[PDB]
């Protein structure tokens, strides 16, 4: 009687979304049809995403929202396009083209209107609704100013109810476009007052561990996509499994997020081994937990090392034991190079759920009898705010690129109140930081 | 004739049930099914206590279940002998509490109180003679915690004469879950105290360290720990439900066993336990009994009472033994251990005798012990609770629903008092 | 399959909540009443005064 | 949510087989299958490695084959 | 549960960890695929294994060790080589440019990014166990790469760790016999790092043991695999009573419980006995006074050292075989009544033995023979002062004149360490003078 709704915006979004879906349908066993797996033979799991038609096959409870319609096109033309219900693709017809007002101001606000529609024609059937996740590469403009209107437009119309945004912020480094500084800032001072739990996934951390651990040494985004699902169903299977120790959607709130300003958590998964070598290894409950601490297996390009730590939460899925998962916690907690923050003694959470993890096929992780899954929140993200504020400077120094965003309905001092509301979030960082 | 009535929440308690009914119902022999299959007498004339019976012949716990979330009492139905249970008894709501103490406390606990508290006044009020009241709770939960604690008062408030007795899990800072245990524990310690006629506390670091070292299992299982914890609810009311050498009631306990009111905290322990491996090597007699039930590590509790002094101590045999081993044996280690025991109450343990063993064995002892040594627990409980306070960390959880400093305040200045007045008799001299 | 066989032709005409009561409920013998359960007894010129006393706690309902 | 397991491996007892255990002699914690159990599922384990094995060589043929047919 | 830790570094290194690691899968049983072909062993339990290798669940067993290189021959090698499928892939660490001997370019310019390599993985090994023992480490001190990593590893592990016990396998240059032309300069700088880093320290130089194949194996055209041998047979006897039962058990914090007086001087000398081909083992009667005699003469020694020039401060005896404790010390007692033998004064008793029952194993195109009885030898004494003033003397030579510093000093590296490392070393020396003195 539990349902999450799903929200896809973006093109990463989309190519997330769809990478998602293959994965919880194939943990069902429905098929792509939308069906029972044929002829050839009903637990009531598949109420958390799936809602039955009244007749046979089964519909997702996810929105997807496009801008530019390519995307949608292909969706709609694929394997799964019997799945998904017609209404549900929103397309829209100009895309904004990287640019955060068109998509905030001119060209959304024409289609967030039918999304707020669907949005409620997907509520009402819910009944016992945990919440809303929600999918944007924040590094666009479409993307980012969807998000946005979404964000502040549900924290109105429902107020209480818990969202999740699992946002991709772009690599220290390495980027695609040339303006994006400009678009995060804005999106991350939007949704600094209006998502509950953010999660980083930047890309450079994940092509890393691609390079090191998969011997992928030409690996695309449909890789990452796939553990990103990874990491998704992880986190959602405590609602829909059985488990020794369960945990909900309103059980994260309430224990990893120390203060209301700090909501950014990073995530880390294991164990990521190629099948070539991967169960040459042991696997043991020990080993997977110290890679999942290991700082070479961030899911964000960034080093816990150089700072503390609030809060831990970790999934268990598979064959784990309590005594073992505390012995593990034991010895994590000896260890010197891990050092957390002086007002929070115990800063483990801890939960146990019983399903295996799946393979899927075309994959290329190893389906393993154990896993687990850690999101942190640790004072050490500062450093990405750190560098993408001096990115933003170096371009704002001169007013470059600006023209683009004043033509397009915005006015000029926007910029000032995000550079702001950054330092601000860097202020409470530091200052909750400090001993007493 | 002088029955209880069973309460339990959360899923914590509602696991314990699960047992503690089971462990129940087969000593008594009655199947899933509800029909007797038993061979003796005994097992039937005080059968009133804790079964009612209903038409066609079957017998029904009475027991009443209640959660903030359905899950765990649509999965206690899954479980062996959960057809025993009536419908009618389930209550449950359909949010849960999150582990926040307050929103179990003040929010839907209190809307959710009405049906619960209806159905075990309509409970206690069926039933000819009451004896008392039992919950089992664990206070690291917030549904639990908030929950069980507003009911033990409301119930309380309507009855001031009956016995009340809670079995407490209280979350230890070893092997720790979740991370807002301190503020929830000290809320509801300070609930407790001034309600709980009897409470006993039981900790899954003791339950974990008995199991590792005695049993000597590979694998322990919140299954076993429920099986310990279960033997242990049976040990106390045995003679309640089957006679004996020497009769003692829950209100015998409760006199014999607390010098002051707001000294009503206890640890508890079981005897004998053994290993598959070493079954077959020792020999049940009463120093061995003794001796096991004395030990420092058989105690349900992280507590060592070597660091205190006995206020007082209680032992419950079962079997078919001879009075003068009983007392010849706690004379003596009453005289060996002169330091351990505080002085000026003199004779200062309670012995009682029922002749029907738990089924499988001869003799069994049930251990209750009064002892200034649970200092400990409330001071480490105490110190994370003001480590992790006094940054006003995780407060706006329980300040966005009516609650406030003030209480939390309150609630640490109570348990720091009741500490130090508990260790004051630890020091007090004739 | 396992509701979409519904129709309002067996909706409406299906009693669910008050057919036949379970058992176990079932037992009492219609026939039998009252001037029936002793004064339709027999009667007997002689009494029989065996009477027995089980050292078994009576059971009470 | 729900609790139906005991433990992973082994589901609950039939009402049955806990005949006794109102004292505790017996706990079925001590498992005692603890090395079949682990010996068991490693050999099965070995199995998914060299089935994801095959995966992985037939796809590297098939991700050569293209690319000798563009030469 | 009880484990240890072996570290290779540089060439030499890495080939004797072929060696060492073939002799402990053919000891142990286990194949070079790394799946045991199982059987219930005949010592000290089936844990036995557990000293060296690691257990998956079933199946390959990890050992535990670690490669170190710059230069990616030797590691391709052993990738490429007949236990591709033992070791673990990503292990063996391997760099892409060669220090080129020089010793400032492998410890101040190409270190760094590979030690924080070997630093993780050591962490995942170390994690690994729980009653670790110790470390090994095998080092070259006569090339670049080798002498740079290992100074740094030990220095790094030195505040890593601490306390636990390291152990430094270190082959010399010959006194005339060497391949570099500046492999001096290196082995200075190295033992000027290793003297304030090393628990104890085993000279293995290699005109010694090309004496000893020479003179008792019969062989005229010997190779680098010979001498890797003899070293590897010498690391299982050091090592076989941690998973072998015997009479008398020695574990590796009884050496630095018997070995070494004082942390200053913890350089000691290894012997073999018996090291005969077969052959020639048809005549002799392979008793154990005849073997522990020939333990003692320099002849046998595996270093260039000459004993009868000074006096000896401590002696570990590790025999294994059928050896009888009666007959070790009545050994003992005729070697402590021998003249030409001499112990220093404030020693009284100088002999640590140990007894295990395992006789050695012989590998299959070798050159020993197999034998009933053996004895490793372990000695400090103060002989070995000759080594570092031989040292000495070839470094002032070349140093006299400055040559070959204008590298040393473009790598970053400052001129005036060569003049510390030489007082350091000259302060060696003086140290082993005082010592020997009499009262
Ligand atoms: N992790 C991940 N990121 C992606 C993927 N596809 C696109 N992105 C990110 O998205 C950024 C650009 O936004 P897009 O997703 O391409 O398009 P958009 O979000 O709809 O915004 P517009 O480009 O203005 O239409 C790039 O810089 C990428 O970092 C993907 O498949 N995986
Ligand atoms: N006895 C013996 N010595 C070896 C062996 N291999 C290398 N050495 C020693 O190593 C010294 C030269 O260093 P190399 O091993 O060739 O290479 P390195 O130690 O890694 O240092 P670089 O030359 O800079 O790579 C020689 O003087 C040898 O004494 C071996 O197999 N047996
Ligand atoms: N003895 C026992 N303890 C349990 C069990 N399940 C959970 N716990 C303990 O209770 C704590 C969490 O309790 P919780 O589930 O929040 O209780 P609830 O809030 O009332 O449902 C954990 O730290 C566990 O150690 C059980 O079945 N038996
Ligand atoms: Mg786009
Ligand atoms: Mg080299």
């Amino acid at each position: 009687m539990r349902e999450v709704i799903s929200i896809h915006v973006g093109q990463g979004g989309i190519q997330v979304g769809n990478a998602c879906w293959e994965l919880f349908c194939l943990e069902h066993g429905i098929q792509p049809d939308g069906q029972m797996p044929s002829d050839k033979t009903g637990d009531d799991a598949f109420n958390t995403f799936f809602s039955e038609t009244g007749a046979g096959k089964h519909v997702p409870r996810a929105v997807f929202l496009d801008l530019e319609p390519t995307v949608i096109d292909e969706v709609r033309t694929g394997t799964y396009r019997q799945l998904f219900h017609p209404e549900q693709l929103i397309s829209g017809k100009e895309d904004a083209a990287n640019n955060f007002a068109r998509g905030h101001y001119t060209i959304g606000k024409e289609i967030v209107d039918l999304c707020l529609d669907r949005i409620r024609k997907l509520a009402d059937n819910c009944t016992g609704l945990q919440g809303f996740l929600v999918f944007n590469s924040v590094g666009g403009g479409t993307g980012s100013g969807l998000g946005s209107l979404l964000l502040e437009r549900l924290s109105v119309d429902y107020g209480k109810k818990s969202k999740l945004g699992f946002t991709i912020y772009p690599s220290p480094q390495v980027s695609t476009a040339v303006v994006e500084p400009y678009n995060s800032i804005l999106s991350t001072h939007s949704l600094l007052e209006h998502t509950d739990v953010a999660v980083m996934l930047d890309n450079e951390a994940i092509y890393d561990i691609c390079r090191r651990n998969l011997d992928i040494e030409r690996p695309t985004y449909t890789n990452l996509n796939r553990l990103i699902a990874q990491v998704i169903s992880s986190l959602t299977a405590s609602l829909r499994f059985d488990g020794a120790l369960n945990v909900d959607i309103t059980e994260f709130q309430t224990n990893l997020v120390p203060y209301p300003r700090i909501h950014f958590m990073l995530s880390s998964y294991a164990p990521i081994i190629s099948a070539e070598k991967a169960y040459h290894e042991q696997l043991s409950v020990a080993e997977i937990t110290n890679s999942a601490f290991e700082p070479a297996n961030m899911m964000a390009k960034c080093d816990p090392r150089h700072g503390k730590y609030m809060a831990c939460s970790m999934m268990y899925r598979g064959d784990v034991v309590p005594k073992d998962v505390n012995a593990s916690i034991a010895t994590i907690k000896t260890k010197r190079t891990i050092q957390f923050v002086d007002w929070c003694p115990t800063g483990f959470k801890v939960g146990i759920n019983y399903q295996p993890p799946t393979v899927v096929p075309g994959g290329d992780l190893a389906k393993v009898m154990r896993a687990v899954c850690m999101i942190s929140n640790s004072t050490a993200i500062a450093e990405v705010f750190s560098r993408l504020d001096h990115k933003f400077d170096l371009m704002y120094a001169k007013r470059a690129f600006v023209h683009w965003y004043v033509g397009e309905g915005m006015e000029e001092g926007e910029f000032s109140e995000a550079r702001e509301d950054l330092a601000a979030l860097e202020k409470d960082y530091e200052e909750v930081g400090i001993e007493t | 004739m002088r029955e209880i009535v069973h309460i339990q929440g959360g899923q914590c308690g509602n696991q314990i049930g699960a047992k503690f009914w089971e462990v129940i119902s087969d000593e008594h022999g009655i199947d899933p099914t509800g029909t007797y299959h038993g061979d003796s007498d005994l097992q039937l004339e005080r059968i009133n206590v804790y079964y009612n019976e209903a038409t066609g012949g079957r017998y029904v716990p009475r027991a009443i279940l209640m959660d903030l979330e359905p899950g765990t009492m649509d999965s206690v139905r899954a479980g062996p002998f959960g057809q025993l249970f009536r419908p009618d008894n389930f209550v449950f709501g359909q949010t849960g509490a999150g582990n926040n103490w307050a929103k179990g406390h003040y929010t839907e606990g209190a809307e959710l109180i009405d049906s619960v508290l209806d159905v075990v006044r309509k409970e206690a009020e069926g039933c000819d003679c009451l004896q008392g009241f039992q919950i089992t709770h664990s206070l690291g939960g917030g549904t639990g915690s908030g929950m069980g604690t507003l009911l033990i008062s409301k119930v309380r408030e309507e009855y001031p004469d009956r016995i009340m007795e809670t079995f407490s899990v209280v979350p230890s800072p070893k092997v720790s879950d979740t991370v807002v245990e301190p503020y929830n524990a000290t809320l509801s310690v300070h609930q407790l105290v001034e309600n709980a006629d009897e409470c006993m506390v039981i900790d899954n670091e003791a339950l974990y360290d008995i199991c590792f070292r005695t049993l000597k299992l590979t694998t322990p299982t919140y299954g076993d720990l429920n099986h310990l914890v279960s033997a242990a609810m049976s040990g106390v009311t045995c003679c309640l439900r089957f006679p004996g050498q020497l009769n003692s009631d829950l209100r015998k306990l409760a006199v014999n066993l607390i010098p002051f009111p707001r000294l009503h905290f206890f640890m508890i322990g079981f005897a004998p336990l053994t290993s598959r491996g070493s079954q077959q090597y020792r020999a049940l007699t009463v120093p061995e009994l003794t001796q096991q039930m004395f030990d420092a590590k058989n105690m349900m509790c992280a507590a060592d009472p070597r660091h205190g002094r006995y206020l007082t101590a209680s032992a419950l045999f079962r079997g078919r033994m001879s009075t003068k081993e009983v007392d010849e044996q706690m004379l003596n280690v009453q005289n060996k251990n002169s330091s351990y025991f505080v002085e000026w109450i003199p004779n200062n343990i309670k012995s009682s005798i029922c002749d029907i063993p738990p089924k499988g064995l001869k003799m069994a002892v049930t251990f209750v012990g009064n002892s200034t040594a649970i200092q400990e627990m409330f001071k480490r409980v105490a110190e994370q609770f003001t480590a992790m306070f006094r940054r006003k960390a995780f407060l706006h959880w329980y300040t966005g629903e009516g609650m406030d400093e003030m209480e939390f305040t309150e609630a640490e200045s109570n348990m720091n008092d009741l500490v130090s007045e508990y260790q004051q008799y630890q020091d007090a001299t004739a | 399959s396992k509701k979409t066989i519904l129709s309002g032709f067996m909706k409406n005409n299906s009693i669910v909540g008050f057919k036949e009561c379970l058992d176990s409920q079932l037992q009492l013998k219609d026939s039998k009443s009252e001037y029936n359960d002793k004064f339709q007894s027999k009667n007997r010129i002689h009494r029989d005064t065996s009477i027995f006393h089980i050292r078994n706690k009576s059971q009470i309902i | 949510m729900k609790r139906v397991k005991e433990s992973y491996f082994r589901e609950h007892s039939d009402w049955s087989d806990i005949n006794g255990c109102s004292g505790a002699k017996e706990f079925e914690g001590e498992d005692l299958a603890y090395d079949a159990r682990i010996k068991y599922q490693k050999e099965t384990q070995k199995q998914w490695i060299e089935q994801q094995i095959r995966e992985k060589k037939m796809r590297e043929e098939a991700e050569r084959n293209e690319e000798r047919a563009y030469a």
